[PDB]
């Protein structure tokens, strides 16, 4: 998370892997969520940080 | 009509006030602040009121 296809920073980018190239996915669709919903405090490269319930 | 109802807001507003969470444990001053939940309904439907209108 932060880092487009394309090898350059960006907060609105997710490089997820795909077949044998990168891809890139947008940011705003992060969900990561227990029983009820994490409220995500800020991510970067592959840690995410969460407040899960 | 209910515009009668709402004769009395026309001299009131919208007040800022601490909150002491906003989801992510911090200090707000957020223009939305819970002041009392005020459940007495047997059935069980909360009265919350907070710093908005």
């Amino acid at each position: 998370i932060g880092i487009d296809k394309s090898d350059n920073h960006d907060y609105t980018k997710i490089r997820y892997a795909d077949g044998h190239a990168i891809e890139n996915a947008v940011r705003s669709s992060l969900k990561v969520a227990t029983s009820g919903d994490c409220f995500v405090h800020g991510t970067m490269g592959h840690f995410i940080l969460a407040k899960c319930p | 009509s209910v515009s009668q109802h709402f004769n009395v807001y026309k001299a009131t507003r919208p007040y800022i006030a601490y909150c002491a969470d906003c989801g992510a444990g911090h200090s707000c001053h957020s223009p939305v602040a819970i002041e009392a939940v005020r459940s007495e309904a047997t059935d069980g439907m909360l009265k919350i009121q907070f710093s908005a209108q």
